[PDB]
RNA sequence: UAGCUAGUAGGUGGGGUAACGGCUCACCUAGGCGACGAUCCCUAGCUGGUCUGAGAGGAUGACCAGCCACACUGGAACUGA
RNA sequence: CCCGCAGAAGAAGCACCGGCUAACUCCGUGCCAGCAGCCGCGGUAAUACGGAGGGUGCAAGCGUUAAUCGGAAUUACUGGGCGUAAAGCGCACGCAGGCGGUUUGUUAAGUCAGAUGUGAAAUCCCCGGGCUCAACCUGGGAACUGCAUCUGAUACUGGCAA
């Protein structure tokens, strides 16, 4: 506190971490699907969450949530991840981009539509 | 050698020319010893467009600076004006 | 006329040479406290007159050695 | 040990104003009279006196106004652990000009208002607001 | 870059007339002015701090027709100039060229004063100027040029321009169709129900 | 002339033998448009009966503030129990740069141009007390002329 | 990461360089650096600036301009101001 | 840059609407399908999921992710704390270090004042000038908190002396 104590040993700032360490300060990374599966979330929630397991180009082997209603993913599919965690699934730090490189968009969607990779329907 | 030459510092299609005392081995828009005036070809009427500090140009020539071929027309012009 | 500096003899165990710590008293760039700092210099004295505890005054010259570019001018406060 | 005999002068004022003391006594000095002279000409204390031959003893007649202390706030600044010097355009304002800041300039200790006029800065002693 | 939706649909959200129509016919005969637009328009919920800071800021954009990144820069230029920031802001809006065409009455509304400017039919100092956002220093004369000085809508709008309360600080003619920007407006001669300080406190976070 | 603002309204409770029993705290502030500023605090079973009592208790225990033109006279601080508060004079053009419950007590006060900051807690109950505490010990250019037996021009 | 250093630290003389100098060599002396962080490991082009903030600061060094380093990798000289 | 002609023609999307936070209703599912920045929503009347109508915010752009600083007085020099919330060494002695009562003289290192030499240009700012406006470009300043040097002040701190 005192002015001799801050000369001999200055104030030190806490080096903050990141919660998306596999992106490595990149916006998106291309990965290869290795297992598609479902998972029940933690309590109080109850569903069957659709989430895959991706091998990233930089070498990291992470799980990645597949958003929206229904998809077309298999093993050995090549998709693009973005970050942002799903809270109620412990261990999922990444989302997938719908509409990028193997993943098709959500079918029959008309609202919040850019988020789900759907071309604009003409009416 | 030390030279008095022009330097293109303006926008595109609108050239502005800082005349600078420089060592002649540097780049055009690079290192210079002394800014000794300017020249504007896209100058309007009823204003100034060509101003040269002649107290320094006479200094550096007697020191031994050369003069650009284009500056030597601007020294020809202002010695019509006064 | 000449940019000169006082100092204090710290060791004179190498011959025709003395090492001189020059105290300076400079403020901190954050806190504003004043802090004593210490600058040693290898000084060339000819004729080997200096001993420990002796204040001395020095001046800068051409390099005499690998670490030695200062030479004294006069001496004050030899004794204890 | 007493490391700071000027902070005790301001403390004994600050403590006596809260105790409604008619006067505060303290040991005297040359620097304490020059501070207590700025404290009387600016108007914060009514009087000051010094008595004693071998060891003098200063005595400040403290000032009150309508039931409350005239010295509303009094603070040490340039303490022995941290010295404060300001050039003549870096001099502080206390209470936007409605309170003085006693400064030690080379023509004697004066206030900050008198030291801007002289065109010379100095060590700040205290804020008497 | 322009609002191309319904005009009186913006007056209903704010609450009074923003004068976006020429006003030959009465506004309480054309739109239900004291109800918000939409299905849930009659309900007036209680509005918060961020509501009334934003509603005041939208109200002064929507009178004059400026969009946000251009209206953001009017705040950083009102603040840069010397003196009172929020009163500098309205003097910038009142220096636009499509506003002088409306204060001199050459157009019906501030958008038809804009399209006189937008289609090269307005001189400033005897020079054709196209932009709705030309900032006008004093003594700069501004006029209908000879190309459009026989149009059926300009003198038809001067019949409306007499009916509006005349600005003090300008000058204009009826046959010569020239106008002089004599000074920039004092704040008291602007309308006094614009709460300019709320726009300041919205940006000054 | 007494303009009024209510700041916060919050639901409290109390356990009994039967169960929990609810009630409503309502926090206001008043002021006319110059130095007289006040606030009140009422609590009741139902909200219109509790904004009633706080606006009633606000119309008394009003206190004077020696205003300058539309602003402060000098920098000042004010504490009450969680909230240290700074507020600073300003010039015509910047508006109330304040926030929270500190904003509302500043509007009805009659002051229009402040720079300000809230440190410590920002409980809305205590921070209206730390800003009245700061306004009440703000001293005029003539109360300091009276205090040292002086004229104002010798103080500037 | 608490000890590091033998051309190492200084002295005298020969050579050497455009020039001062352990720059090199012979000889003597036994020093030199370090807790105000030597040595060691990890990282890194530097500034004018840029971004953020009321400020103090914190983060940063892309374009433009100044200086340094390299020219496939590791070495070396030649010619020449 | 300008003059004309024909023609409203060839030219609007994206997010959001439970609270934070500007913006609300019917129908579909039924702890499923889904949402989600935090708190939370969904188990049959969901202003929170999906579609609709309506609305709000920005607009040739709007979102999302990544990275930085701010809010964060949450490493606090400015500008925090340690009886019980995290935080006084179990107690002491004491070297370096930090700090040091009172008078006089002298000194002028810190301190202070003025002048001089440097602090590239660009950029930032101020007042102008030119591209129809703007962005952009340029003229003059101001600035560059610094560093050295010379002369002056001596209140205070340091040095020497009584
Ligand atoms: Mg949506
Ligand atoms: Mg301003
Ligand atoms: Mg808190
Ligand atoms: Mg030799
Ligand atoms: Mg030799
Ligand atoms: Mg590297
Ligand atoms: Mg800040
Ligand atoms: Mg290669
Ligand atoms: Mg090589
Ligand atoms: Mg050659
Ligand atoms: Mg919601
Ligand atoms: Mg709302
Ligand atoms: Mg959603
Ligand atoms: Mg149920
Ligand atoms: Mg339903
Ligand atoms: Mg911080
Ligand atoms: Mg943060
Ligand atoms: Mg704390
Ligand atoms: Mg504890
Ligand atoms: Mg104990
Ligand atoms: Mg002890
Ligand atoms: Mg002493
Ligand atoms: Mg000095
Ligand atoms: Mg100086
Ligand atoms: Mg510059
Ligand atoms: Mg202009
Ligand atoms: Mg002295
Ligand atoms: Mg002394």
């Amino acid at each position: 506190a005192t002015v001799n104590q801050l000369v001999r040993k200055p104030r030190a700032r806490k080096v903050a971490k990141s919660n998306v360490p596999a992106l490595e300060a990149c916006p998106q990374k291309r990965g290869v699907c290795t297992r598609v599966y479902t998972t029940t979330p933690k309590k109080p929630n109850s569903a069957l969450r659709k989430v895959c397991r991706v091998r990233l180009t930089n070498g990291f082997e992470v799980t990645s949530y597949i958003g929206g209603e229904g998809h077309n993913l298999q093993e050995h599919s090549v998709i693009l991840i973005r970050g942002g965690r799903v809270k109620d699934l412990p261990g999922v730090r990444y989302h997938t981009v719908r509409g990028a490189l193997d993943c098709s968009g959500v079918k029959d969607r008309k609202q919040a539509r850019s988020k789900y990779g759907v071309k604009r329907p003409k009416a | 050698m030390v030279t008095i030459r022009l330097a293109r510092h303006g926008a595109k299609k609108r050239p502005f020319y800082q005349v600078v005392v420089a060592d002649s081995r540097n780049a055009r828009n690079g290192r210079f010893i002394e800014r000794v005036g300017f020249f504007n070809p896209i100058a309007s009427e009823k204003e100034e467009g060509t101003r040269l500090d002649l107290d320094r140009i006479a200094h550096w020539v007697g020191q031994g600076a050369t003069i650009s071929d284009r500056v030597a027309a601007l020294i020809k012009e202002v010695n019509k004006a006064a | 006329k000449i940019r000169t500096l006082q100092g204090r003899v710290v060791s004179d165990k190498m011959e025709k040479s003395i090492v001189v710590a020059i105290e300076r008293f400079v403020k901190h760039p954050i806190y504003g406290k004043f802090i004593k700092r210490t600058t040693k210099l290898h000084v060339h004295d000819e004729n080997n007159e200096c001993g420990i505890g002796d204040v001395v005054e020095i001046r800068e010259c051409r390099p005499l050695s690998k670490t030695k570019s200062w030479t004294l001018v006069r001496v004050v406060e030899k004794a204890v | 040990s007493m490391q700071d005999p000027i902070a005790d002068m301001l403390t004994r004022i600050r403590n006596g104003q809260a105790a409604n003391k008619a006067a505060v006594t303290m040991p005297s000095s040359k620097l304490k009279v020059a501070i207590a002279n700025v404290l009387k000409e600016e108007g914060f204390i009514e009087d000051f006196k010094v008595e004693g031959d071998t060891k003098p003893e200063l005595e400040l007649t403290l000032k009150y106004f309508q039931g409350k202390a005239v010295v509303e706030s009094i603070q040490r600044v340039s303490r022995p652990g941290l010295r404060i010097y300001k050039r003549k355009d870096e001099l502080p304002k206390v209470m936007a000009g409605l309170g003085i800041a006693v400064v030690s300039t080379s023509k004697g200790v004066m206030t900050d208002r008198a030291a801007r006029q002289a065109g010379l800065g100095g060590e700040i002693i205290c804020y008497v607001a | 870059a322009r609002y191309l939706g319904p005009k009186l649909k913006l007056s209903r959200r704010e609450g009074t007339d923003l004068f976006l129509k020429s006003g030959v016919r009465a506004i309480d005969t054309k739109c239900k002015i004291e109800q918000a637009p939409g299905q849930h328009g009659a309900r007036k919920p209680r509005l918060s701090d961020y509501g009334v800071q934003l509603r005041e800021k939208q109200k002064v954009r929507r009178i004059y027709g400026v969009l946000e990144r251009q209206f953001r820069n009017y705040y950083k230029e009102a603040a840069r100039l010397k003196g009172n920031t929020g009163e500098n802001l309205l003097a910038l809006l009142e220096g636009r060229l499509d506003n002088v065409v409306y204060r001199m009455g050459f157009g019906a509304t501030r958008a038809e004063a804009r399209q006189l400017v937008s289609h090269k039919a307005i001189m400033v100092n005897g020079r054709v100027v196209n932009i709705a956002s030309y900032q006008v220093s004093p003594n700069d004369v501004v006029s209908i040029r000879e190309k459009a000085k026989k149009q059926s809508r300009v003198k038809a709008a001067l019949e409306l321009a007499e009916q509006r309360e005349k600005p003090t600080w300008l000058e204009v003619d009826a046959g010569k169709m020239e106008g002089t920007f004599k000074r920039k407006p004092e704040r008291s001669d602007l309308s006094a129900d614009i709460n300019e300080h709320l726009i300041v406190e919205l940006y000054s976070k | 002339e007494l303009q009024e603002k209510l700041i916060a309204v919050n639901r409290v409770s109390k356990t009994v033998k039967g169960g929990r029993i609810f009630s409503f705290t309502a926090l206001t502030v008043v002021g006319d448009g110059n130095g007289r500023v006040g606030f009140g605090y009422g609590k009741a079973r139902e909200v219109p009966a509790a904004i009633q009592k706080a606006m009633e208790k606000a119309r008394r225990n009003m206190i004077n503030v020696a205003l300058n033109n539309g602003t402060l006279q000098h920098p000042v601080k004010g504490v009450h129990t969680g909230s240290r508060v700074f507020m600073q004079p300003a010039s015509e053009g910047t508006g109330i740069i304040a926030g929270g419950a500190m904003r509302a007590v500043l509007e009805v006060a009659g002051v229009h141009n402040v720079l300000a900051k809230a440190y410590g807690s920002t409980n809305p109950i205590n921070v209206v007390r730390a800003t009245i505490d700061g306004l009440e010990n703000m001293n005029s250019p003539e109360m300091v002329a009276a205090k040292r037996g002086k004229s104002v021009e010798e103080i500037l």
